[PDB]
């Protein structure tokens, strides 16, 4: 059974949350 | 007249990252597809299996 | 001044290219950074930390994903011997309708890569069965590693941020780390393959939605805490049991069987689980031993101090060395290194001979990956863990702290180690090449016979104790005697069944060509160690150079007076050592794979006939099993070993290119470039555009690494690109 | 003056000067002086077409005339090449005194931004809800009021989708006011930089 | 739907979008005058 | 720049100086060897850490001492 | 029953014997083993707030100063013992 | 007075001027000031969502609208649980979004009888949940069955018997 559409893009976002989360620490690291 | 907006760098960066946006979706929907890539077309070919009779 | 090296203002004012490459290399050295605190080098590394964590489940979260989505976990979970394992599609733009054609394997619609990395089998092994669980756990892992990310964000606060003396209590963090990070842990995942993994090995599907409803086991909890623990063990698995299905399948959830499940040739579950459970309860209790803030426990700095032999052969002991591992992150960082290369050589030399996950035996492109992965990762980490401890000799050590202590005693007899270490090494390079080429003369006489075949009767021996009855030794688990009876109530019988059988590599039958390998492998390591330790002990300073310790841990050289001093620095003992590690590496992996490959071609006699001279492994092993490979395309087409044909040349290129680096030196190129810059000043439409940076050629210490960089890239790919290529195409 | 959320903190090139200004730019897209003004009319524009595009599609819709996506395919006097020549003429010589006016150069104002923005996401709600269900507006709206419990977004084939966005536009402000009072709002960094 | 339509956007866009961004950004960052 | 160190060891023998290919070394009137001179490094913005003065210096252990450190366009010694 | 009988006796058994037996001994070694220093001062003292020593373990009637965190420990032992005697038992009589 | 009898003292970051103060920082948590205050209101948070957490249970069993409290996200009610979180994100959203700003902006025996009955229905809650676990009967349900069988039902007998009541 392969993953539903809203599943990938459900994921997607998330990720896309954990990348904004990285680069607050990675500007937060920076000073 | 033909380049009024673009004289400013700041306009061309935004050119620049809006024309990237637009031609990677326009590559990714319909550009690809259009230039007949193979990569696009589908294997439309049987199946091999690898030894051990591992697909 | 530039803003890229905002850490060092002595780059920033730099005006060539060297301030790009020293900022981009000094990054993540914090200690070395201007205005730079030990409270603010702590905190920093605290969110680094934090930081590739997150990277770390972020890249799980994908492998997860991209099984899930684009793999064909469902079918090879219905068929594991007979489907490849989907790792990721493919969406080249530059594939040619051939290369399309020839990579969709598996059930894939699209051009696919075969999962080499045993993906499949540990998670069918964990109870992961549908796209749908892979799902699961990847947004899981992305939500984990989110938090770590705002937990990086958020103890970088003043408020959240710890001070220095959080970092240095020692014993807190280990006391939490050993019952929680490692006993708890344990026991959560025992928990997980009870109620989850090993009922979803016998068939019924235990996942969140009916968890809480399925008892792992017949009865409840009633004989744990009735102390009935054996009512666990009662009933275990039959032997013809079949992985994912109730045939055969027992109720016990805890046991210790031992040897293989005889269906997947590979641990049993419920063995796993009691293994878990077992390290859980010894690292809860481990973790009790040192004291925080309750009375009671041990001080380990009075630990170490108290430790000193009375005969004062160790000197004052142990006397000081609690705040030297303290205080120095570089000494803990060596440890740590040190502890996680030995294991991940564990890891190789285990998970090959004891393969922990369902239908990963059978899968032998698999099992060469991940031993070659690992070997290589451990090598690295010890040249790491050596590297950090040169540094900590040189940035942390403090003799006048140190004095006395078997530290101070190691540099007062370094000399005598690395003299020794020099006979070993010598001895055993010396036998052994020597060994080798008269074996290579006799064969290439024409009289085999008159070879030096040294039988390995000791590996032999420890065989024949641990239950092996090739030999005939017969002593200790062979033999009938106390150990044996001993050990035949729980575990034995499948210890023997598993070793004394052919097919498996629990443990292989042993030749005087793995006599030869093994005593080539004792000459990388004593070498290795030879280089390391000089460069670590050497460090501080030595009779060509006595103020090596004024100059840091890297720099070029001293200069060509005093006869010369190139590679003078423990950064350059490193350097040269790396070559070696990579050496002794790629002969331990050479070995595995070709022992390998005869056992799975069933004729293991090729290479007990062919490991006792060079010609058979330049021939039987490199030239023969590279046929397949370098066809990976030809002018008659290509097929799916093309990609493993164009990274082996791949790699070929990058480690002749480091092999330029490593040759040629700064100053041939530094006029060049002169050359250059002058041509570049003086072409006309060209010097319109200028440099911002002064066009300058590589340092000495940076194209040595650029050089070691390459060298170990391409030593890497061209081995992977064969490992890979040569053992899916005669296995898949 | 209310900014995006009750607790914003308006970004210091955001001084409510501007018509609708709520001090939303997360992205520091009219951080740059030079470009605000153009962004200014972007947004204008923007609006301005989705008003016109949301008064066409809904009179459209309740005139029983042909759906807006069908609406091309409509057998028009003019066929398309020629359409496409006279719209490119015409566009062109009013974007051009369009441009040239704005090279020379409250209540009311303040009112055609709102209009627009909210043209802006009607228009795209309307897209939205056709590629979805393909449902025309008013029949969208007539499904959401005859079931209005189980027939919305949430619950189409997006739905976990926008139960996703709407926790991350619901958690925003919270972790932005433990920034707020943890760090040091103090960033050398904007999330577009020019 | 993802299968058809994500690699043929992502593929460029990680390996020939966002690579020049970054390094057109390192580039300007790199560059930039410390004052 | 480089950091010159000249330590007391020096028992103004010159050569140092002598070997420097970019005037960075100098001779004063010090009380301390025979001789009556020590080195010192005045124009050490100059130095390109060439380690002649090392290479020239016949004290044992060296009594004039060059460590790299931050490279200008002088230290790294680019007619560009 | 049985096991409560084993174990319970088995857990006080092992109460009383750190109460008695090896608590001299356990408390000249916290006397002579001192607390945790870093660069020669305890944590706290170094200024780890959070370690910070608990009041608890000193508010104690025994005699013998037999606290809380002794309790626990002297109880983990005793419960330990006891199910390694339950374990081992269950194993020599089914197995 | 204390969590403890009489010879115990209470650490320094405890001194009693908080409601509910019995000096019960054995961890040494709320050392810090501004984190005791962050830790206070969460208590305070916590307490008051098990309170009604408790209430809201213990109403739909008695009066028998909701038995078995745990499947009331299965239950019906026409209006599916997608919607629900993304109408009750933004709702709940403002709600502590307002109250965690005023928290920021700033009867003694009245704040200490609410800390009080927090802390006991934040007990109640997890005995209610883990209870729930291991029997599958309800709170009151439950209540009933230890007040008639107090040896044949409870955690020591439950655990002994989870598979013949599940
Ligand atoms: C805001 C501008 C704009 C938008 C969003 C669309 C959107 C669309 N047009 Mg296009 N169009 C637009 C401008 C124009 N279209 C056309 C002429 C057409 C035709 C003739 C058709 C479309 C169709 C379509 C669809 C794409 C398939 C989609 C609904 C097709 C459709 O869905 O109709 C069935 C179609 O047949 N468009 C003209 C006249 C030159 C336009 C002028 O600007
Ligand atoms: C580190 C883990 C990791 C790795 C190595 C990959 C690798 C790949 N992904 Mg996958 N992916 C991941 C995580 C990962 N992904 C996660 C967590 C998600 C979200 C669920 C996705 C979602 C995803 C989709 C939807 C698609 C891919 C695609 C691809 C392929 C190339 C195009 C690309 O890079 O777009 C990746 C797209 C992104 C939007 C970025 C996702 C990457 C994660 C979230 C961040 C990882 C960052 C990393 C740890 C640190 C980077 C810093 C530095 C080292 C460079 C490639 C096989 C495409 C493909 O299969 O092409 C054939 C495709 O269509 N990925
Ligand atoms: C129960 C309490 C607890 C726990 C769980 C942790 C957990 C952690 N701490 Mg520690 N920490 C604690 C208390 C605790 N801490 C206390 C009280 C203090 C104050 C003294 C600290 C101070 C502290 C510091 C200063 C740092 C950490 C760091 C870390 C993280 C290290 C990464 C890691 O786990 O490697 C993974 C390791 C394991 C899971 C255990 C290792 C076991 C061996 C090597 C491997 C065996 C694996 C096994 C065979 C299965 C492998 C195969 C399978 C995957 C297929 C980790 C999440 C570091 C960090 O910043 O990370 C954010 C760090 O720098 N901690
Ligand atoms: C947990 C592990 C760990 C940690 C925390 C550190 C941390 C540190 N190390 Mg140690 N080290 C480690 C592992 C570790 N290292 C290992 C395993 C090795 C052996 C390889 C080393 C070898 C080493 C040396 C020799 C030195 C350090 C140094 C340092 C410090 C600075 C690193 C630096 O210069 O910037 C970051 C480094 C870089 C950006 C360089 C990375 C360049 C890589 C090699 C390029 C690789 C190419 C890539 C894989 C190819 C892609 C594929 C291809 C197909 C395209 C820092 C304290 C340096 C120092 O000054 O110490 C105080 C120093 O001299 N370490
Ligand atoms: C195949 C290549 C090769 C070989 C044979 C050696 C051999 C050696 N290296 Mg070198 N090395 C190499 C490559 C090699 N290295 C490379 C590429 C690197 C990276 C730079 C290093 C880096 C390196 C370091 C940094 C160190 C070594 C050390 C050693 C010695 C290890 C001890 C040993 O095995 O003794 C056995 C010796 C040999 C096998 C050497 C050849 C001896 C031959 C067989 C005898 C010949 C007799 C015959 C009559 C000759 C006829 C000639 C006639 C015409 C005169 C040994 C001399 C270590 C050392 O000095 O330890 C004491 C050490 O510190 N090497
Ligand atoms: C010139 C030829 C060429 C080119 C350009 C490509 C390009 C590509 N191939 Mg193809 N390929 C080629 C030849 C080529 N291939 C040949 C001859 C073969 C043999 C048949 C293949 C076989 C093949 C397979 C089997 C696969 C590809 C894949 C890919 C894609 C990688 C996805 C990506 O962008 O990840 C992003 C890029 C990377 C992850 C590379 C990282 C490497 C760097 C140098 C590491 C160090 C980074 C460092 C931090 C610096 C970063 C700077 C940054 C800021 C710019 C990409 C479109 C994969 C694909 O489509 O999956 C989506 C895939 O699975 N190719
Ligand atoms: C707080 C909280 C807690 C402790 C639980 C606890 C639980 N929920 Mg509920 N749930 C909550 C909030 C919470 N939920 C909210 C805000 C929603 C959205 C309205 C739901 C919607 C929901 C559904 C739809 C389901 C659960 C289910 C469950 C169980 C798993 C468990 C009893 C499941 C259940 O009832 O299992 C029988 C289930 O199917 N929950
Ligand atoms: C306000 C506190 C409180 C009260 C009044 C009750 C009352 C009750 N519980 Mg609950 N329970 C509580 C807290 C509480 N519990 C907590 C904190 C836990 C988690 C360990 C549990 C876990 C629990 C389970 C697992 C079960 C009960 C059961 C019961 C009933 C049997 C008698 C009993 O307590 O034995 C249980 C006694 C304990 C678990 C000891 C600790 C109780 C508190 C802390 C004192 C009774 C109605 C049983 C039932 O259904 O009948 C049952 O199966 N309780
Ligand atoms: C430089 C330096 C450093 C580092 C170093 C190193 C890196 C080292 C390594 C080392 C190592 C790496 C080691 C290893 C070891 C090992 C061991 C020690 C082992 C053991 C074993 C045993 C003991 C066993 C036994 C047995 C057997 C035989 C088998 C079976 C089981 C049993 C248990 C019985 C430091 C930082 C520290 C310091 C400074 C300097
Ligand atoms: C009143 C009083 C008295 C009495 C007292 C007593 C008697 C007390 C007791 C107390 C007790 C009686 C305590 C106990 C404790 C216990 C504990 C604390 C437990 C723990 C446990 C554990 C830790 C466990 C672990 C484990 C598990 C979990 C399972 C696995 C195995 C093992 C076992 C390891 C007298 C008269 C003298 C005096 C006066 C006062
Ligand atoms: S490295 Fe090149 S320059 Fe520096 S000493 Fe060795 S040879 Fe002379
Ligand atoms: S430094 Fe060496 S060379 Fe220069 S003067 Fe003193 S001694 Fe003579
Ligand atoms: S290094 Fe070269 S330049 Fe600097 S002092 Fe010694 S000799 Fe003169």
């Amino acid at each position: 059974m392969p993953l539903s559409d809203t599943q990938v893009f459900t994921a997607l976002f998330v990720a896309l949350i954990t990348g904004i989360l990285s680069l607050r620490l990675g500007t937060q690291l920076y000073k | 007249a033909a380049a009024q907006g673009l004289g400013r760098r700041e306009a061309v960066y935004s050119v620049l990252a809006v024309s990237a946006g637009l031609l990677t979706v326009a590559y990714g929907v319909k550009g690809a597809k259009d230039a007949k890539l193979p990569i696009t077309v589908g294997p439309q070919q049987p199946a091999q299996v690898g030894p051990r009779d591992r697909i | 001044a530039t803003k890229f090296p905002k850490f060092s203002q002595g780059l920033a004012s730099d005006p060539t290219t060297r301030r790009i490459w020293f900022g981009i290399a000094t990054a993540h050295d914090f200690e070395t950074h201007d205005g730079m605190t030990e409270e603010k080098l702590y905190q920093k590394i605290f969110a680094s930390h934090f930081g590739q964590l997150a990277i770390i489940f972020l890249w799980t979260s994908g492998n997860l994903f991209h099984v899930a989505w684009q793999g064909n976990f469902e079918k090879w979970g219905e068929d594991p011997l007979h489907v490849r394992p989907i790792a990721h599609t493919i969406w080249d733009p530059h594939f040619g309708q051939p290369a399309v054609e020839a990579f969709t394997r598996g059930g894939a619609s699209a051009p696919v890569n075969i999962a080499y990395s045993g993906v499949y089998q540990w998670w069918y092994t964990i109870g992961m069965r549908t796209n749908v669980d892979l799902y699961n756990g990847s947004l899981f892992l992305l939500f984990v590693a989110g938090l770590f990310l705002f937990a990086g964000w958020l103890h970088l606060q003043p408020t959240f941020a710890p001070a220095v003396s959080w970092f240095k209590n020692a014993e807190s963090r280990l006391n939490h780390h050993l019952s929680g990070l490692f006993g708890v842990s344990s026991l959560a995942w025992t928990g997980h393959l009870v109620h989850v993994a090993i009922p979803a090995s016998r068939g019924e599907t235990v996942r969140w939605d009916n968890f809480l409803t399925t008892l792992p086991h017949p009865a409840g909890l009633a004989p744990f805490f009735t102390g009935q623990w054996a009512v666990y063990a009662q009933n275990p698995d039959t032997a013809g049991h079949i992985f994912g299905t109730s045939e055969g399948a027992g109720t016990a959830i805890l046991t210790f069987l031992g040897g293989f499940h005889p269906q997947t040739q590979s641990l049993w579950l419920t063995d796993m689980a009691h293994h878990h459970l077992a390290i859980a309860v010894v690292f809860i209790i481990a973790g009790h031993q040192y004291r925080t803030n309750f009375g009671i426990g041990h001080s380990m700095k009075e630990i170490l101090e108290a430790h000193t032999a009375p005969s004062g052969r160790l000197g004052a002991g142990h006397t000081g060395l609690f705040d030297t591992v303290n205080n120095s992150l570089h000494f803990q960082l060596g440890l740590a290194l040190a502890s996680v290369g030995v294991l991940c050589s564990l890891t190789a030399q285990h998970m090959y001979s004891m393969p922990p996950y369902a239908f990963l035996a059978q899968d032998f492109t698999t099992q060469a990956a991940l031993y070659s992965h690992h070997q290589y990762i451990a090598g690295f980490i010890m040249c790491g863990a050596f590297a950090h401890g040169a540094i900590f000799f040189i940035r942390d050590y403090d003799p006048e702290a140190n004095k006395g202590n078997v530290l101070a005693r190691m540099l007062e007899h370094k000399e005598a180690i690395i003299s020794h270490l020099s006979w070993v090494s010598l001895f055993l390079g010396f036998h052994t090449l020597g060994l080798y080429v008269h074996n290579d003369v006799m064969q290439a006489f024409g009289t085999p016979e008159k070879q030096i075949l040294i039988e390995p009767v000791f590996a032999q021996w420890i065989q024949a104790a641990q239950g092996k009855a090739l030999y005939g030794f017969d002593i200790l688990l062979s033999g009938d005697n106390a150990a044996t009876a001993a050990g035949n109530s729980i575990y034995l019988p499948g210890w023997l069944a598993g070793i004394n059988s052919s097919t498996n590599s629990l443990f292989l039958p042993i030749g005087p060509g793995d006599f030869l390998v093994h005593h080539a492998i004792a000459l990388g390591l004593h070498t290795t160690t030879l280089i390391l330790v000089k460069g670590a002990l050497d460090a501080r300073g030595s009779k060509l150079m006595p103020d090596k310790k004024d100059f840091g841990y890297s720099f070029p050289c001293d200069g060509p007076g005093r006869g010369g001093t190139c590679d003078i620095s423990a950064w350059d003992a490193f350097y040269l050592a790396v070559f070696w590690e990579l050496n002794t590496v790629s002969w331990t992996v050479f070995y595995f794979h070709w022992k390998h490959l005869a056992l799975w071609q069933g004729n293991s006699a090729q290479f007990d006939e062919s490991s006792t001279y060079i010609m058979g492994w330049l021939r039987d092993y490199l030239w023969l099993n590279s046929s397949q490979l370098i066809n990976g395309y030809n002018p008659f087409g290509m097929n799916s070993l093309s990609v493993w044909a164009w990274m082996f040349l791949f790699g070929h290129l990058i480690y002749a290119t480091g092999f330029m680096f490593l040759i040629s030196w700064r100053g041939y190129w530094q006029e060049l470039i002169e050359t250059l810059v002058w041509a570049h000043e003086r072409t006309p439409l060209a010097n319109f555009v200028k440099w911002n940076d002064k066009p300058v050629a590589l340092s000495i210490v940076q194209a040595r690494l650029v050089g070691l960089t390459h060298f170990a890239v391409g030593f890497v790919l061209t081995y992977a690109a064969f490992v890979i290529a040569s053992t899916s195409g005669k296995f898949g | 003056r209310e900014l995006w959320y009750p607790g914003a903190v308006a970004p210091e090139y955001l001084n409510g000067s501007m018509a609708g200004d709520y001090g939303f730019d997360p992205l520091r897209l009219g951080a740059n002086v030079e470009t605000l003004p153009y962004l200014q009319e972007a947004e204008l524009m923007n609006g301005r077409w989705a008003m016109a595009a949301t008064a066409g599609i809904l009179f459209t819709d309740a005139t029983g005339l042909p759906k807006w996506w069908e609406a091309g395919a409509a057998d028009y006097g003019y066929d398309f090449q020629t359409l496409v020549a006279f719209q490119v003429v015409v566009m062109g010589v009013l974007e051009a005194f369009r441009v040239r006016g704005l090279m020379k150069t409250p209540d009311k104002r303040v009112k055609e931004v709102k209009n627009g923005r909210l043209a802006m996401v009607a228009f795209l709600g309307m897209v939205s809800s056709y590629a979805v269900t393909g449902l025309s507006p008013l029949e969208a709206l007539e499904a959401h009021m005859a079931n209005p419990q189980a027939v919305n977004l949430f619950t189409s084939a997006v739905g976990g989708e926008s139960v996703a966005f709407i926790a991350f536009l619901s958690c925003a402000p919270t972790f932005l006011l433990a920034q707020k009072t943890l760090g040091d709002g103090k960033e050398e960094f904007r999330p577009i930089p020019w | 739907m993802a299968a058809s339509l994500l690699p043929s956007i992502f593929v460029p866009l990680v390996g020939l979008v966002f690579p020049a961004v970054a390094m057109a950004s390192l580039f300007l960052y790199i560059e930039k005058e410390q004052v | 720049s480089h950091a010159v160190k000249i330590y007391d060891t020096c028992i103004g023998c010159t050569q140092c100086v002598r070997a420097c290919p970019t005037d960075v070394l100098e001779m004063v009137p010090w009380d301390g060897c025979k001789a009556g001179q020590i080195a010192s490094a005045p124009r050490t913005e100059d130095c390109v850490g060439c380690k002649r003065c090392e290479a020239a210096c016949p004290t044992d252990f060296l009594s004039v001492r060059v460590y790299l450190g931050s490279e200008t366009t002088r230290s790294m010694g680019l007619a560009y | 029953d049985d096991v409560n009988v084993v174990m319970s006796a088995s857990n006080a058994l092992a109460l009383y014997l750190g109460r008695f037996v090896f608590l001299p001994y356990q408390r000249a070694q916290v006397e002579r083993v001192g607390m945790p220093t870093q660069n020669g001062q305890t944590h706290f003292a170094a200024g780890d707030t959070r370690a910070e020593e608990a009041s608890f373990i000193t508010s104690t009637n025994d005699p013998a100063g037999f606290n809380l965190v002794d309790v626990f420990a002297w109880g983990s032992i005793g419960h330990a013992i006891g199910f390694l005697a339950l374990a081992s038992q269950s194993a020599q009589q089914m197995l | 007075k204390m969590w403890l009898p009489a010879p115990y003292k209470a650490p320094a970051h405890l001194d009693g001027s908080i409601a509910g103060d019995y000096g019960f920082d054995p961890l040494g948590l709320g050392t810090n000031p501004d984190r005791l205050k962050y830790y206070q209101e969460a208590e305070l948070m916590n307490a008051r969502w098990a309170m009604m957490a408790v209430a809201g249970i213990v109403g739909t069993e008695v009066a028998g609208i909701e038995p078995r409290w745990w499947e009331a996200g299965t239950e019906d009610y026409g209006f599916p649980p997608a919607a629900l979180l993304a109408i009750q994100f933004p709702v709940m959203g403002y709600l502590e979004n307002k109250r965690i700003q005023g928290w920021m902006a700033t009867d003694a025996n009245m704040k200490l009888k609410e800390i009080k009955n927090g802390r006991a229905a934040m007990i109640a809650f997890v005995g209610i949940v883990v209870q729930a676990i291991v029997y599958r009967e309800g709170p009151v349900a439950a209540l009933k069955d230890h007040i008639s069988n107090p040896f044949g039902c409870n955690m020591a007998t439950n655990i002994m018997n989870i598979p013949v009541n599940l």
